[PDB]
């Protein structure tokens, strides 16, 4: 016969294996190929989409007061308003996010982030704030003569309602890691903090606590790689029919 | 792709599709929206 | 619609104080995400990236091996002073939802459309009796069959139901590689759905519930011991593995949150506190001006 | 840069007896290796040298299998008054420093860039127990689960995280041939590196240890027995063998002398005497004027 | 089906087997190549460097002090300063250099070496020096009269510092063996002796003690096969991550 | 080399190269060396 | 159909033969009936 | 026949000779015997 010799690897069951197997249904028909709308090729096209940041995960905020950040008239200047940690691996702003979420099931990234911040106020209300991508190193910038150092937008309020910070790809290696230590060199990318640039001007018609939602984004120059079951999903027992 | 059996079903992983509309999800919107430009 | 094997290329930016000419800005309001390139936001260098994008594939996403259905029965003598019933099987009702990982990854999706490889993988321990002597585990043949939707279940291990002169069946024993075959794309409609805003029945009663698709009725899996019973207690346990292939996704969900609590509806009850909770999902921290992993020098 | 399939030949020199022309002196302190051939240095003959280089190709040098990992745990029933915890599996945390052979053969470059194909060779023993009748060696299949830097590690044999809808997971059993996959070149920069002149942390704090690079957290293999507990005891020890393909080496290093006393960092105490003292690497001789094994007649 | 025999080597794992397997991360996209200067490519690439040899390997001499040869002024003529053996196999100046140790990772062996000598003295110090290389077959010389009939140099000090000896290859067989007895014929190399040819003259403001640095390294004639695992490295235990 | 998997990574040890440059270790001086030449 | 033996009836199931004629069963009548016809 | 080995007596049943001549035990005689003829 067929000269045979059973190698290191014979008889495994390996869960990422790709082989054609037996036919249960020997020449059945499945059902003809309908068109649907929103087909996904590619997991990259769904982290492309815009998802809101829970910026306000504080023990004070329950539900849809999380999504919001509120924004008031300061009787102050260049105060910091906001700050948005960008661990993702961690409990942040961007886990519960399309990023966050999908990028969650793998272990390396690499790529440009957008972060698009809508302000929710009165027409009438006025303000120009600076948010600021700060590359790793230090500290968290807590002055505006240090944040405006670092990769930053300034954001006049208008008929436009939102601005993009491309969060752009800063970083020694090719690719970033999810890790479970923060401070590591391999995991971080640095910090957003946003300011006042003038202040929040709103008439006395209008209110004067006013919100801003913020969105993030991976841009068409981002990847993901080594797959892992996501840690955002546990089980203790086989889900049972009831209960 | 291989297979080694009869039915096309039974064939391993198929051939990569590298197809991306991402536009389907990001700028599902009538009238385009031009880079630069106010998109009001 | 392009061909994207690598991810984008930067190109190198200028200084740009042009009037008219706002990339930073967007307007959210249009259901569009922003469009701001990074070109044009700051001053970029000519990057050639040549990163891979094929792990990120749907095919490569969803198309791994994930464990499906864990059941372990007795394998022994279940005969009593009137019983005549063996009961050395289980019968599963087949679905996608007892295991959390496979479940919150399709349900990413609301539609799919795959061909399933499905691997059967056994195991057998000694039941731990009061004198139970081990010296090694038998390799008994297993009998795998389909019972699809309107067949006749078995009732026993020795029934006249595990004839399967229609129904498939595979037969496989214990120290022999985990039984594999490939299950065709086999719903009555063009894709699966992982939710059903609707009933599968037509009558308005409590006992059609909401959420059930008449689709996801996929029959049963009837495994059964073939030997005979053993003069000992056994505990067979028998673990299936779902690898999709040549697989179609369509209109991408908000991911799951709050942790299942059964296969028959998407119902929680969420965790006491963050994370995962029903009114706070990100865990909590002090301030919104303060960061937990401060870098401290 | 030339091809060299065979050693250099030799050619037949004559007497040289030439003003200006000094082959035989070097200036060391240029850093330049010494450019004096035979051929210049005596008078030599013609030889055709056909003896082969291919075996002192670093891909024939490093791409041999070696030893990473030998782990031992006791298979049996760990549950006790109040524990509900199996403990029949033990997690490694992925490094190539366990085992001093394949470190040092490593660690003679800066630099590698390869990928590695693994072997797992299971083996079981009858725990010596007080009235033990040992007659055979169960085929028990084992799960070896990769799990990446920053998923889930399982707390038990009977965890949830054995899912395995993404991790990459082999199942394999005892009389079956020794497990065997290919993981590829993994790391976030374009080559693995077997010193680190630096810190992994942003911080400057004593826990931020030296040596320690941010792109050898390679996450953990979780390797398991998937059969629930025999009656009586066994001890599965699991031995990983590592073999490197498609090699590229870079920088290469001044060899290993003293012996190695952990994987975190390349410290040594050496041993008491000569040889790899830490004041004498080679063995001691009566004088500098002494052959201590010269052929005597 | 196909028709099928497995052989004797069926179900084997062999450690120096070449077989593709199963890849664990599929459609895996690994990082892109770099340029890094230093590649190596084969072995014979590092033997052909230079490197020191322990020819003062004494019970008198700790750390740097074994690397040097402490030459001197004689109030004598023709006499022998130092020996070098040439087993690699055994605890000789050899062992340790890059020639030794990767050497040493193999079994057999063949080519011509080169023994480079660096002067260390005084620019106004000078001297003649012989050195000399005895193929195998009896003992070590200790006359300069004997060792002058084999294979030598004279080494006169001055602007060039350092002097090359090609310790050619002169064996009946192909290959030499690295074998724990050093006086068999499939081992033996043979010995190098220095011996004075003048002698040192140094000016009283000059130091009379001077020292000579010897490197060793392999020809491009240079062969290795048969790998091993090194008997420079040794293991008792799992190396523990902190003790 | 042979490689029955899809993935270019799994294939076996790669085709032998026996390009060698040693002059990037023996001779890496700014001024090339001259055989035979007295080298200051 | 493949076959890796000498004897042709050894070969595994036959390529699918779609050939279908139900009139032997459906409309075995010496005069044929007309589609719309009064059929008497 | 297909035979895997290097010898040719290891090969399989060899190839049907379906060549026939039972005159050699039917009809063995000097002088042939013609049909329908009185063979004396
Ligand atoms: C929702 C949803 C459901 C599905 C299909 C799941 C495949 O279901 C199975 C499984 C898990 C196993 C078998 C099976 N295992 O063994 C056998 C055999 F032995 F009968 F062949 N059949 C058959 C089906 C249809 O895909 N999406
Ligand atoms: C430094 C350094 C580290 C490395 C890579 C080592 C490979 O690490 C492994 C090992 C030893 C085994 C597995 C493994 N064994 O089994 C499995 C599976 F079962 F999950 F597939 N994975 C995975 C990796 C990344 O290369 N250089």
């Amino acid at each position: 016969g067929v000269p045979t010799c059973l190698l290191p690897g014979s008889n495994q069951f390996l869960t990422t294996d790709d082989h054609s197997s037996a036919p249960a249904f020997p020449d059945f028909s499945p059902t003809p190929e309908m068109h649907i709308p929103g087909q996904v090729h590619s997991m990259l096209e769904i982290v492309q989409i815009e998802s809101m940041m829970e910026i306000n995960n504080v023990n004070d905020a329950s539900g849809v007061e999380r999504l919001r950040v509120q924004i008031s008239a300061q009787s102050d200047m260049d105060q910091l308003l906001f700050n948005i940690p960008l661990d993702i691996q961690l409990e942040g702003p961007l886990r519960n996010t399309l990023l966050g979420n999908i990028s969650r099931y793998y272990t390396h990234w690499s790529g440009s982030l957008e972060m698009t911040f809508m302000f929710c106020g009165s027409f009438m209300t006025t303000g120009k704030l600076i948010i600021c991508y700060t590359p790793p190193g230090g500290s968290s910038p807590t002055d505006r003569m240090q944040a405006m150092l670092a990769t930053h937008v300034v954001w006049d309020f208008g008929l436009q309602s939102s601005i993009t910070i491309i969060i752009p790809w800063i970083s020694g290696s090719h690719y970033r890691m999810f890790n479970t230590d923060a401070k590591a060199i391999n995991a971080n990318v640095g910090y957003v903090t946003c300011f006042m640039q003038t202040n929040l001007v709103a008439p006395v018609g209008a209110a004067d606590q006013c919100y801003i939602v913020g969105m993030v984004a991976a841009k068409k120059d981002f990847n993901l790689r080594l797959m892992r079951d996501s840690p955002d999903i546990g089980q203790s027992a086989i889900l049972p029919e009831q209960a | 792709q291989i297979n080694f059996y009869k039915d096309s079903y039974a064939a391993s992983a198929s051939k990569q599709d590298f197809s991306q509309d991402p536009s389907k999800f990001t700028e599902p919107v009538a009238e385009a929206l031009k880079a630069g430009a106010p998109v009001l | 619609g392009e061909i994207v094997k690598t991810v984008a290329n930067t190109v190198e930016s200028e200084i740009k104080a042009e009037l008219g000419v706002i990339p930073s800005l967007n307007a959210v309001e249009t259901g569009a995400t922003s469009n701001t390139e990074p070109e044009e936001a700051i001053q970029t260098r000519t990057v050639i990236n040549m990163h891979g994008t094929a792990e990120c594939l749907v095919e490569n996403f969803l198309g791994r091996s994930a464990l499906v259905c864990m059941r372990s029965f007795e394998y022994k003598n279940h005969s009593t002073s009137t019983s005549s019933i063996q009961k050395n099987f289980f019968i599963w009702t087949l679905n996608t939802r007892e295991l959390v990982q496979i479940r919150r990854k399709m349900e990413l999706f609301t539609y799919l459309r795959f061909d399933t490889e499905i691997t059967i993988v056994p195991t057998l321990r000694l039941f731990s009796s009061s004198n139970v002597s081990f010296s090694g585990l038998p390799n008994l043949t297993l009998q795998a069959m389909y019972v699809p939707t309107g067949a006749r279940k078995p009732s026993s291990q020795d029934s006249f139901e595990w004839q399967s002169a229609c129904n498939p069946s595979v037969f496989f024993k214990i120290n022999d590689p985990p039984a594999r075959l490939t299950i065709p794309f086999m719903s009555i409609n063009s894709a699966y759905a992982n939710f059903y805003d609707g009933f599968a029945g037509f009558e308005k009663k409590a006992t059609v519930l909401y959420g059930i698709n008449p689709a996801n009725t996929m029959g049963n899996l009837c495994l059964r011991v073939v030997n005979s019973y053993q003069p000992v207690q056994y505990t067979l346990t028998v673990r299936v593995y779902m690898k999709p292939k040549h697989i179609k996704a369509w209109a991408p969900r908000a991911p799951r949150t709050m942790p299942y609590t059964n296969i028959l509806n998407n119902n929680y009850a969420g965790r006491s506190a963050a994370p995962n909770a029903p009114t706070a999902i990100v865990s909590h921290r002090s301030t919104i001006k303060t960061m937990p992993n401060d870098i401290n020098l």
